[PDB]
């Protein structure tokens, strides 16, 4: 069978900049292979047919080379819009495989977040738990620390992080985290804090309430 | 004008069957090619199957064969994918998509929305909705979505009146074998009062569709 692969994995580019993927057929494919752009949560998105044919309506900042065994997309200059998965594919013949993905990300300026803390409802109080979260809005780059202190104990296991896909306007990324646990254990404690850093911060950011 | 729906996706228990719909507007299948391309929520693109709507004429992939069968009506413009005893690994968003009009190349250029499929052996359950109410420029607020299975959830602000600084998180599977997503927006500090903030929460695999309003609180 015939295998497709993809060089790189990831990576990662200023606005402007010449971007360049390779796929790589284990055989000769002549000429038939094509290129997609995959937006997260969206379908794929047809770029390149036959290796340097572009398809119509798409931006002439792609464009597609190679011959026979070894394929490249290119971007001449990256745009903000251009965040996303990028896939070579064999169109001929079956079984068609595709190649394993080139996830790309803008790089940016560096911008700290903005931190919000969420005491939980009373109406899940009801229910015996209690869910407290954080929000790190609109920040670059990606690795950001969210640390818990419960009456300044800092807290460990009992909260989980989801990451915004990187903004396709201004190449921002979002960051929710939360603190569960029983409200048997909510009660038993006064001040709920959470502590934020990041590399647009010179010092950790902290942002709090007390319970009622 | 050219689009692809598709639906039938959800829950299935390991072992079990299922059946997909590609329905096509915008154009006649008979004549043309008609691909189902799975993603397994984390991985990439697997190419599983190819038919001919005239005549009827199929091939698959070696991971799929005998266990998957495409076919068409012509007469109700709709393909199908039948998928018959599944596996945790059969867990993927399921696409259909036509081969473009321009080679004999088996480029895609037009795809359905995509539908998930989750197999496991596991209950559905409705999700809890929560208020996450602001406080003191600027200001942030939003819902929590808390216990629900399977994915996925439908989040929409003011019935999609409002979508700048909307954000939705990816869920978050928890111990309990439950997931938990939160969608969340930020506003003026001056508009609070006076603009409802209404989040519209959808998980039709329950059939929970409720609609909760985030306000400060006394
Ligand atoms: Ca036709
Ligand atoms: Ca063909």
């Amino acid at each position: 069978d015939i295998q497709m692969t993809q060089s790189p994995s990831s990576l990662s580019a200023s606005v402007g900049d010449r971007v360049t993927i390779t796929c790589r057929a284990s055989q000769d494919l002549a000429t038939d292979v094509a290129w997609y752009q995959q937006k997260p949560g969206k379908a794929p998105k047809l770029l390149i047919y036959s290796a340097s044919f572009l398809y119509s309506g798409v931006p002439s900042r792609f464009s597609g080379s190679g011959s026979g065994t070894d394929f490249t997309l290119t971007i001449s200059s990256l745009q903000p819009e251009d965040f996303a998965t990028y896939y070579c594919q064999q169109s001929e013949p079956e079984p068609y495989t595709f190649g394993q993905g080139t996830k790309v990300e803008i790089k940016r300026t560096v911008a700290a977040p903005s931190v919000f803390i969420f005491p939980p409802s009373d109406e899940q109080l009801k229910s015996g738990t209690a869910s407290v979260v954080c929000l790190l809005n609109n920040f670059y780059p990606r690795e950001a620390k969210v640390q818990w202190k419960v009456d300044n104990a800092l807290q460990s296991g009992n909260s989980q992080e989801s990451v915004t896909e990187q903004d396709s306007k201004d190449s921002t990324y979002s960051l929710s985290s939360t603190l569960t646990l029983s409200k048997a254990d909510y009660e038993k404690h006064k001040v709920y804090a959470c502590e934020v850093t990041h590399q647009g911060l010179s010092s950790p950011v902290t942002k709090s309430f007390n319970r009622g | 004008e050219v689009q692809l729906v598709e639906s039938g996706g959800g829950l299935v228990q390991p072992g079990g069957s299922l059946r997909l719909s590609c329905a096509a507007s915008g154009f006649t299948l008979s004549g043309d090619w008609i691909h189902w391309v799975r993603q397994a929520p984390g991985k990439g693109l697997e190419w599983l199957g190819e038919i001919s709507a005239a005549g009827g004429y199929t091939d698959y992939a070696d991971s799929v064969k005998g266990r998957f069968t495409i076919s068409a009506d012509t007469s109700k413009n709709t393909a199908y994918l039948q998928m018959n005893s599944l596996r945790a690994e059969d867990t993927a968003v399921y696409y259909c998509a036509r081969e473009s009009r321009v080679s004999f190349e088996a480029a895609m250029d037009y795809w359905g929305q995509g539908t998930l499929v989750t197999v496991s052996s596991a209950s559905t359950k409705g999700p809890s909705v929560f208020p996450l109410a602001p406080s003191s420029g600027t200001a942030a607020l939003g819902c929590l979505v808390k216990d629900y299975f399977p994915e996925p959830v439908t989040v929409s602000w003011n019935s999609g009146a409002l979508t700048s600084g909307v954000h939705t998180f990816p869920a978050v599977l928890q111990s309990s074998g439950l997931y938990s997503l939160s969608s969340v927006v930020t506003v003026p500090s001056s508009s609070l009062g006076t603009q409802t903030y209404i989040c519209n929460v959808n998980h039709k695999p329950s059939n929970t569709k409720v609609d909760k309003k985030v306000e400060p609180k006394s």
